[PDB]
């Protein structure tokens, strides 16, 4: 099955969900984890 | 005669080593005549009148 | 697993490369205890039979596309890497020649052809 | 047979058809503990990883 | 000085050692200036004539030499640019009688000065602490994290030796103006030097990270004349 | 550490035993790679070489890279001053009468 | 059950380096947004968006620099350009411990987790990057944050260390038939050479922060000056560390950038001998020199002097390779596809960043520029414009060969354009705010530092739209990826000569001097069955 | 005063590497136990001639213009290296180099004595001194190799030269050997310096530690390209290590403790090298015999000084001079005379012979405990 | 004649069966003397082997320039666009008042600073 | 490459290992290790049973390790000439890098000694510190060691010469012999009167002379491995890598002991 989708690890046509889905929640997490951080330490300590 | 061309491309480099270092050159002996001494010599000038007031 | 070899020639895989065992109350020998890819040195290099060969391209004479220079290889390619007819004049220049196509070196020149074995 | 079992477990470990870790008939015993402690120790310190995020001691 | 809004250079100097310091860059500056408009021409050149060209010369691969000239000339700079470095280095000290020593400890998140002389025989030594001004209680035209409540005095023209020291943490003494940064162990003492030339009034700031107030630790020091700093004394 | 009368003896000597056409263009291609120009006796030999290996478009390319390879228009024009019993008899055309 | 045993337990080379790829991508947008973070509370004088928490934000800066100087660069330039590249180009099947390369990617993971419960689970370790130890006792950050950052610095050091191992000892006896150890190309003797330099910089890391460890939680008084100890001594076994570590991020990216001067201009490498040379010469000195770091703890007066020598002996060998590149530039060809673009910012700016650093190494200026954003923006030019810069393009390079799939060429050209200008307009105004005296490590200013502050503040926004269309274009060169080869001639790595035709040309395709780039479009599993041969 | 022992240092540094670096090119030249053993012999023995009237006259003028004397002497060496095309010029080349390596050696270190009073820094000081020596014959060879191979011959010589330059400038912006000072009062003479014993001890053990290594590299297998590069690296590794451990430990260790655990160690390392056949089995040897020689040096040399101190005058120079005679009497009895051992009997046989007179001198070494005082 | 005349419009649409003939037939129309080819197959000849078709096109056209310009300034007015938002909601302290900066003004003045360049410290 | 059925066995002497899944359970473990012992140090857990687990595991994780190891070199039959070599490399770049963590802690100490600070009175083993005496069981460590750096000689001479009985024994005794090392030396930590606090001394001393422990108990691992796969013949008479990777490693912790006792106990 040796071809040019073959040496990657997630399947990228011929799939029930769009690609699109997964390729965007990989980056919205990567670029929200360090906003949850910010809020649990700022809530806390008494700032809002 | 016009069809005996041996030597070009030595030239080119003799040509671009002795204008990218007169450039520098230029652009180096601005800083130091143009943006530094006169500088020293007002910080000097104020030096030199600071001084006749105490004197006075 | 079946019939020990006792030559190259008889090792037909590996199959044939179990061999006996030593004896209670000795240090056993490579002779009485050798499998895999390690007998098979050993058995290669007991009558001058160097199995894995390190011997570098030819850099005798340059390849015509009548007369060329011919790669052996188990395969349908190998590459090949000239580097010229004095053997170090030539720039490195990598060549994979093919069952059906002939590399031809785009500096010197040299005509590759592969051997199917 | 004698001690020299070596030319017998040679014709085992080839044509086995299983991985070389789970061949034998005695690695059950090294493998169903290993695996099995070991998802309780990955799932105690992630426990105690996030029991201590909330500040919760003991 | 104080800081300027669009600032490009250094401060106002107004000690020996900030001016040679200045002179020592402005020094290097010319040989990196001739290094970097050279390289530049080499790339405007190489862009200008040898883009998308027909001919490829390819047998222009070896050199020698160039190969030699590219390898001594950066060692000739370096050493002319070696030379200066150590005389400033080994020529601008305290080789002298110092004159004044001040005695500055870094507690946690404010300073303490003490002046080693003008004692009295039971002990009755000038100390004092500084703190910063909140912004809440400034009054009209103070700096803000800069304006403390009380500022060193020091006459003009006299040789100041500092004592560096440290209570808590690894805290530096910082004077732009003056040419004065020392660092402040726990366990160790570090001295420096300063001669004023002109009166006035001269801010600083804490270098070294020390935790969550690291940017409320301000320095300010005066230059009054001799007579008031003898009035001043008289007071304290 | 080669001289112009050896330059232009060796490459007259690999031009004058091409057997293709991907010979003719390599030999071709590593002529103009020097920093001499080759000599108005080369590419005679290379125009012949072009001729029995029946290609076209190569003679015709070899004179516009003549105009690249020299430095000025004078000497492109006294190229083609001396180069022009071996066209007229071979028939090539210079680009810039085709106007491609 | 087979996607387990190929992609968990893994034993091929080629197949771990996509994973230090997914995992790089992800802790490189991290320490972006964290940077961010530090750049829109350094906008305007006052508390903006941290209401009040000066905690908080040191936390924000130490988890932005170990992030990304850990998790992304080393990752990225010796996992998926190390691992994928050298067996390919010194012609052996697999590298010769596979076992340890499974180890040493799958011990990154368990790393990031402590990393981030290091800052949640009470108000964090604001120690900054350097874990200076009087600061980083049980009297200022009192709790689990220090220790559990101290122990990601350990399985990170257990990573290097086993890789370096793999990569020493798989370039020594797995060369094809006809490579002596002197035809290598370049990329596999740059990354010997920070092999080495993992293997004789990591311990005194790990006996530094063990140390430190010992001295938090077993109150054993190494460096507490109440019991005999001195804090100086940790900068010492940190820094020693510090300057190899440097250098690690830089020489894997220089033959990166060789191979593209030589490939887009059609012209060998300028004195590979010399370059070789070079790289040798810039390892061995970085061992020499590492108390330039520290000229105001109060050192003598002749351990300056040998260490201001020592410093600038450093640009002799880096001049040879910036007038080799120029030299194999000079004579040949260019053709302006997008990884020569970044090829040629990286000439530039990367020899304005150094050349700050000869300002730096002198004991006498060094008293007015330490603990100073002249530092800050002397370091993000041959850092963020210097290393990022060559992953780029080394991506750009060798994506095709590796997936297969081809990418869009006019959206590269917008990001590049975005991320020059962004990067150009973010830290240069550092280099004013420096030297007019603004110290390091301040989430409030005094209210002068104010405009350049704000300017520095507009080019973020920049980089992040870049990483995004850098995003778009990852997703376009995934779905569609195959009908992009025939919009432009940027896929194409070497067009016709002036005398080849075009007929002749699609016959014979692929030019190259390693076995790089005469594989099949995504490489076999196992590339080599019949020894290559070389003459 | 740290400035001077830098200078010592520099001098010591650029002595051994003028004198190491030729190994690369000898070859050439000579194209072997009797040719090159005179190229050995040579430096040695005009050293060992020329170092007690340098100890003389340091009395009489001082230190510094013996230093730049050396100095001189050894850029007229460099350039006499550059213009050499015959075997027979080599010769004379080497011998013009052994005046200035004595001079700088034995004024180098009497000034060092001089300075520092005090007998643990006195003993640190050395340390570092000596280090230069094992420095210097590490970066020798490759370095004239490299060059040899890529510029050319004539190459190393004028780099090396630039290199002394330097040095001299440095000499000349700090020492300023503008005046001639008198010693405040004369030392005794050397027949009385012979006549004291526990001396003649501490410079026999210096003199017996040189033996193994001095015999050793004439006869060695490598008179490929590569191997001359690495030839003599771990012996200058290990000789550096163990100047600078024990030039510290030695004060608190006690110093004939340490004299009698080196000298039994090179006893040892002697013993076991003619056990190897290969080539490489020469590697592990060297690194100990080596390191064993450093102790001898950094424990024997300072206490020389402190016997001059203890039961005579404190005039220095001759001392250090009869050290650094003991230095060299290995060197230039070596080759003339193990060969014809050789022939007479045998090299592992000589070897041996060396190894146990090396164990067997060692309890000497006892009596340097507590020399009665003056 | 309709065959060769005018190859510039049509090459690159023609199949790759309907390419191969014309090269099979100016490769046996060559090896006839040279002056007896029409001025049509002497263009169609340099064309179909030194011309600007398949691998010999230029990588950035006209039309990718404008393309790559005007989506650099796209991408430049939206972060213009959010940085002024973040602009006008922040928290101005009550030093940064153009009346308490000519304030400071006075002090310094009394206090000489910067004798030199300048002191100001009115940015409104 | 011309002999007859070649093409039915590799063309290149190199080992293409299969797929194992101890990498992986490696990490999970020392996950585990790290976070237990970061928070088990400041509150947040209690009972002591969770980190002896995670120490555990790791060390069952590197035993099983090692089965594979030895059951592809001793019944697969894949090690040839290159890849012993390779073994061999390996080895030596680890040893290495363990030589590199002594070098700090030696640095450590020469730092402090030289220099002595003010708050300490100024004095090497300092005032209410009564060092140990050299000239006691610290001999017969330096004694021990070196008859054990003799024994396993006698072991690697008495397997080239096919001799089964005289190379159990020399075994054996290395084995008895590294053992009372350990013995001497955790009864010299019950007789002191100096713990891990009282001192910068106290503090250097028990940390360069404890890791020199932990590397000892290993060489009490490998010397029972290397017995026990001797009892049961898988040692040819000139395949024995386990052997020689052994030796290497006692030799070294001699040469570094041999550095710990003038160094330490010696000198102060
Ligand atoms: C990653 C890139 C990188 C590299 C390669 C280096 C290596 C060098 N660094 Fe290092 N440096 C850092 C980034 C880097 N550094 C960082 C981040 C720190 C610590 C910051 C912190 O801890 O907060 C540090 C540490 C550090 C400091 C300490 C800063 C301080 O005092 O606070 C200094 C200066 O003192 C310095 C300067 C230099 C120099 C001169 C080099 C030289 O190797 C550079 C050589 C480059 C050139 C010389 C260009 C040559 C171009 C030519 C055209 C040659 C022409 C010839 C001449 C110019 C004569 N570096
Ligand atoms: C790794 C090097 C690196 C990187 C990437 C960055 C990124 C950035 N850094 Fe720098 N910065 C440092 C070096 C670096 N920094 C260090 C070491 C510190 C800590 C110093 C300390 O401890 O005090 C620091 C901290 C730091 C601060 C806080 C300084 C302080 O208050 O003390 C600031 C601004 O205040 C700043 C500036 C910036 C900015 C605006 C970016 C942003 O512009 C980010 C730029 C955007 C990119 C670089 C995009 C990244 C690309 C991808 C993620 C894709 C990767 C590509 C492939 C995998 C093919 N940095
Ligand atoms: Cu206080 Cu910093
Ligand atoms: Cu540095
Ligand atoms: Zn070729």
């Amino acid at each position: 099955d040796v071809g040019p989708y073959s040496n990657l690890p997630f399947k990228v046509k011929n799939r029930r969900v769009p690609y699109a889905v997964p390729h965007f929640l990989f980056f919205a997490i990567g670029m929200g984890i360090p906003f949850f951080a910010c809020y649990v330490q700022l809530k806390r300590s008494g700032s809002i | 005669s016009l069809t005996r061309i041996q030597g070009s491309v030595k030239r080119r480099i003799l040509t671009d080593i002795s204008v990218g270092l007169t450039l520098g050159f230029g652009f180096a002996s601005y800083w130091w005549w143009g943006v530094h001494k006169p500088t020293v010599a007002h910080r000097e000038n104020y030096y030199i009148e600071l001084a006749k007031k105490k004197k006075a | 697993q079946f019939k020990t070899a006792t030559s190259i020639a008889e090792v037909e895989g590996l199959e044939n490369l179990v061999g006996p065992g030593a004896k209670t109350g000795t240090v056993p020998t490579d002779l009485e205890q050798a499998t895999g890819l390690e007998r098979y040195e050993l058995l290669g290099k007991l009558e001058g039979i160097e199995v894995f060969d390190e011997t570098p391209l030819e850099a005798v004479r340059k390849g015509t596309m009548k007369d060329p220079i011919l790669i052996d290889s188990y395969d349908d390619y190998r590459y090949v890497g000239c580097t010229g007819v004095p053997a170090d004049s030539h720039n490195i220049e990598w060549l994979k020649p093919t069952t059906e196509k002939n590399a031809r070196c785009w500096e010197c020149g040299s005509v590759y052809k592969l051997n199917f074995l | 047979t004698a001690t020299e079992k070596i030319i017998e477990l040679q014709k085992f470990y080839q044509s086995t058809n299983k991985p070389i870790y789970a061949a034998h008939p005695r690695s059950k015993y090294y493998l169903i503990p290993y695996f099995g402690l070991l998802g309780v120790s990955v799932a105690a310190t992630l426990f105690y990883t996030g029991r201590a995020c909330f500040g919760i001691k003991d | 000085d104080v800081p300027t809004p669009w600032g490009i250079f250094f401060q106002d100097s107004a000690t020996p050692n900030m001016e040679g310091i200045i002179e020592l860059h402005n020094n290097i500056m010319f040989y990196l200036v001739l290094i970097l408009t050279f390289v530049s021409y080499i790339l405007y050149t190489i862009i200008y004539n040898y883009s998308n060209a027909t001919i490829v010369h390819k047998y222009m691969n070896h050199g020698q030499l160039i190969e030699i000239v590219w390898t001594t000339l950066p060692a000739v700079i370096l050493l002319i640019i070696a030379f200066p470095s150590f005389i400033l280095l080994y020529l601008c000290d305290e080789v002298i009688s110092p004159a004044m020593t001040i005695k500055a400890i870094g507690l946690q998140w404010y300073w303490k000065y003490e002046y080693s002389d003008f004692i009295n025989d039971d002990g009755e030594i000038v100390e004092f602490e500084s703190y910063v001004i909140p912004e809440e209680l400034l009054e009209d035209g103070q700096l803000r994290l800069l304006d403390v409540d009380a500022s060193v005095v020091v006459p003009v023209d006299t040789h100041i030796r500092f004592i560096v020291s440290s209570a808590d943490v690894i805290h530096d003494f910082c004077v732009p103006a003056l040419g004065v940064k020392v660092d402040a162990s726990p366990g160790r003492l570090n001295q420096t030097s300063a001669l004023i030339q002109r009166e006035g009034v001269y801010y600083g700031q804490c270098s070294e990270l020390c935790g969550v107030m690291h940017s409320a630790m301000p320095i300010k020091i005066e230059a009054v004349s001799l007579y008031e700093f003898i009035n001043w004394l008289d007071e304290q | 550490e080669e001289t112009y009368e050896e330059f232009s003896q060796r490459y007259e000597k690999e031009f004058d035993e091409a057997y293709d056409l991907f010979e003719v263009q390599r030999v071709l291609n590593n002529c103009f790679s020097y920093d001499i120009v080759p000599s108005p006796a080369v590419i005679g030999k290379a125009l012949n070489a072009c001729r029995r290996v029946n290609d076209y478009a190569t003679a015709v390319r070899v004179f516009e890279g003549l105009k690249h390879k020299v430095e000025t228009k004078e000497q492109y024009d006294a190229y083609l001053e001396e180069l022009k019993d071996v066209r007229e008899e071979l028939g090539i055309d210079l680009k810039e009468e085709l106007f491609p | 059950m087979n996607y387990i045993n190929r992609w968990l337990f893994s034993t091929n080379a080629k197949d771990i380096a996509v994973l230090y790829f997914i995992f790089a991508l992800f802790c490189g947008l991290l320490g972006s947004i964290m940077s961010l973070i530090l750049r829109l509370e350094l906008s305007a004088p006052g508390n903006q968006i941290l209401m009040g928490n000066h905690q908080l934000f040191n936390v924000v800066a130490t988890a932005h620099a170990v992030l990304m100087v850990f998790f992304l660069v080393m990752p990225a330039a010796i996992g998926f350009f190390g691992n994928y590249l050298l067996p390919l180009m010194i012609g052996a099947s697999d590298m010769s411990f596979a076992r340890l390369n499974n180890i040493s990617f799958w011990l990154l993971p368990p790393a990031l987790v402590s990393l981030l419960a290091s800052a949640l689970i009470e108000n964090g370790a604001g120690t900054g990057w350097t874990v200076y130890p009087p600061l980083a006792g049980v009297q200022s950050h009192s709790g689990p944050s220090v220790d559990l950052a101290i122990f990601a610095l350990h399985l990170t050091s257990i990573s290097s260390l086993l890789g370096a191992i793999n990569f020493i000892t798989t370039t020594l006896n797995m060369r094809t038939i006809g490579m002596t150890m002197s035809k290598l190309p370049l990329f596999v003797w740059a990354v010997v050479f920070t092999s080495i330099l993992l293997l004789l910089s990591l311990p005194v890391l790990s006996a530094g922060v063990t140390l430190l460890l010992l001295d938090r939680n077993f109150n054993t008084s190494f460096f507490e000056p109440a019991g005999g100890g001195d804090p100086i001594l940790y900068q010492h076994l940190f820094w020693f560390f510090g300057h190899p570590e440097v250098y690690i991020l830089i020489i894997p990216g220089f033959g990166i950038i060789s191979h593209i001067v030589s490939t887009y201009s059609k012209k060998p490498v300028f004195g590979a001998i010399g370059m070789v040379y070079a790289m040798g010469s810039i390892g061995f000195l970085g061992l020499l020199v590492w108390s330039h770091h520290m000229y105001t703890v109060g050192l003598d007066v002749d351990s300056r002097a040998y260490f201001t020598s020592a410093t600038m002996v450093i640009a002799v060998p880096t001049g040879i390779k910036i007038f080799s590149w120029l030299a194999t530039l000079y004579g040949g060809s260019i053709r302006y596809t997008t990884p020569m673009l970044y090829a040629f910012a990286f000439l530039f700016l990367f020899t304005v960043g150094g050349l700050s650093g000869v300002v730096l190494s002198n004991a006498s200026l060094d008293i007015a520029f330490h603990d100073t954003y002249y530092v800050i923006g002397h370091f993000h030019y041959v850092l963020s414009l210097g290393a990022v810069f060559s992953l780029f393009a080394g991506y750009y390079y060798w994506s095709p060969l590796i997936t297969g799939l081809y990418y869009n060429n006019n959206l590269a050209n917008i990001q590049f354009w975005l991320l020059f200008i962004g990067t150009n307009v973010t830290f240069f105004p550092m280099h004013f705010l420096g030297l007019n005296g603004m110290p390091r490590r301040i989430p409030d200013y005094p209210d002068a530092f104010a405009g350049w502050n704000a300017i520095s503040s507009f080019g973020s926004l920049i980089s992040i739209i870049s990483v995004i269309l850098f995003a778009y274009v990852i997703y376009d060169q995934l779905v569609n990826g195959l009908t992009n080869k025939q919009l432009s001639t940027n896929s194409l790595f070497k067009n016709p000569d002036f005398i080849e035709s075009n007929i002749i040309f699609n016959d014979n395709s692929i030019k190259s001097s390693s076995i790089d780039f005469l594989l099949t479009s995504p490489p076999l599993p196992h590339t080599f069955n019949t020894p290559a041969i070389q003459s | 005063r740290k400035l001077i022992l830098f200078i010592v240092f520099l001098a010591l540094l650029l002595d051994n590497m003028l004198l190491t670096v030729v190994v690369p090119i000898i070859p050439s030249y000579l194209y072997e136990n009797v040719q090159v053993g005179l190229l050995f012999a040579s430096k040695a023995t005009v050293q060992l001639i020329t170092n007690p009237f340098i100890g003389l006259l340091t009395n009489r003028i001082g230190y510094p213009i013996p230093i730049f004397a050396g100095f001189c002497i050894m850029f007229v060496s460099t350039i006499m290296f550059a213009f050499s095309s015959s075997y027979a010029f080599l010769l004379i080349a080497r011998s013009l180099q052994g005046i200035g390596s004595s001079c700088s050696s034995v004024a180098g270190m009497g000034m060092l004595a001089s300075v520092y009073t005090d007998d643990e820094e006195r003993g640190n000081v050395m340390g570092i001194a000596l280090g230069g020596l094992a420095m210097g014959v590490l970066v020798g060879p490759p370095f004239g190799s490299v060059l040899y191979e890529f510029v050319g011959k004539t190459a190393p010589f004028l780099v090396l030269a630039a290199l002394v330059l330097l040095d001299g400038a440095i000499q000349l912006f700090v020492l300023q050997p503008s005046r001639v000072q008198p010693e405040s009062q004369k030392g005794t003479p050397l027949t009385t310096l012979l006549k004291d014993p526990y001396i003649l001890i501490a410079a026999g053990s210096i003199c017996f530690a040189n033996m193994g290594i001095a015999m050793l590299e004439p006869a060695l297998p490598i008179w490929r390209k590569w191997q001359l590069g690495v030839a003599f690296l771990p012996a200058s590794i290990s000789y550096l290590i163990g100047t600078n451990i024990f030039g510290i430990l030695a004060h608190k260790m006690g110093r004939w403790l340490c004299a009698l655990l080196g000298m039994i160690i090179v006893g040892v390392s002697i013993l076991c090298i003619p056990f190897a056949k290969n080539i490489y089995g020469l590697i592990a040897p060297n690194f100990g015999v080596g390191f064993a020689i450093g102790m001898v040096d950094s424990s024997m040399m300072p206490i020389m000084g402190y016997l001059v101190d203890l039961r005579h005058v404190s005039v220095y120079g001759s001392v250090y001079a009869i050290a650094d005679v003991a230095f060299c009497m290995g060197y230039a009895i070596g080759p003339s005379a193990g060969g014809a051992i050789a022939k007479a009997i045998g090299f592992p046989w000589l070897m041996t012979i060396i190894g146990i007179i090396d164990i067997l001198f060692a309890p000497l070494c006892f009596f340097l405990r507590s020399p009665p005082a003056k | 004649n309709a065959t060769v005349t005018n190859l510039e419009k049509r090459w690159e649409d023609l199949p790759e069966t309907d390419q191969k003939d014309i090269i099979s037939q100016l490769s046996e129309r060559q090896k006839l003397p040279w002056k007896d080819l029409t001025l049509s197959e002497k263009k169609a000849a340099w064309y179909i082997s030194f011309g600007e078709w398949g691998p010999r096109r230029p990588v950035h056209t006209k039309e990718d320039k404008l393309y790559i310009f005007w989506g650099t300034v796209i991408g430049i007015v939206i972060s213009a666009t959010i940085f002024g938002a973040f602009r006008y909601n922040r928290n101005v302290p009550k030093t940064m008042n153009r009346e308490w900066q000519a304030a400071s003004d006075e002090y310094l003045k009394s206090k000489n600073a910067e004798p030199f360049t300048g002191y100001s410290q009115i940015q409104s | 490459m011309r002999i007859q059925n070649r093409e039915n066995l590799q063309l290149f002497p190199f080992h293409l290992v299969t797929n194992s899944p101890w990498p992986l359970t490696t990490s999970l473990a020392l996950m585990s290790l790290a976070l237990t012992l970061g928070l088990t140090m400041h509150g947040y857990i209690g009972n002591h049973l969770w980190l002896f687990l995670a120490i555990s595991l790791v060390l069952s994780s590197i035993f099983l390790w090692v089965r594979d190891v030895v059951i592809e070199g001793t019944y697969l039959g894949d090690h040839t000439i290159a890849v012993r070599k390779g073994l061999n490399i390996g080895f030596m770049l680890f040893v290495l890098s363990e030589i590199l963590i002594f070098a700090a802690l030696f640095w450590s100490y020469f730092h402090s000694a030289m220099g002595p600070t003010i708050e300490i009175g100024c004095q090497w083993p300092p005032v209410g510190i009564t060092s140990i005496k050299p000239t006691e069981l610290p001999l017969l460590n330096t004694i021990i060691l070196l008859a054990s750096g003799a024994t396993v000689t006698w072991a690697h001479h008495s397997i080239l010469y096919k001799d089964r009985q005289g190379t159990l024994v020399g075994l054996f005794i290395t084995t008895l012999l590294i053992i009372l090392f350990v013995g001497c030396q955790v009864l010299e930590y019950t007789w002191a009167t100096f713990t891990i606090a009282d001192s910068v001394f106290g503090s250097i001393f028990y940390a360069g002379t404890g890791l020199h422990f932990i590397h000892m108990v290993m060489l009490i691992v490998m010397l029972a491995i290397c017995y026990a796969r001797m009892y049961f013949y898988h040692f040819t008479s000139n395949h024995h890598l386990g052997l020689e990777t052994t030796i290497l490693y006692l030799h070294v912790l001699d040469i570094i002991w041999l550095f710990l006792y003038i160094v330490f106990y010696w000198w102060g």
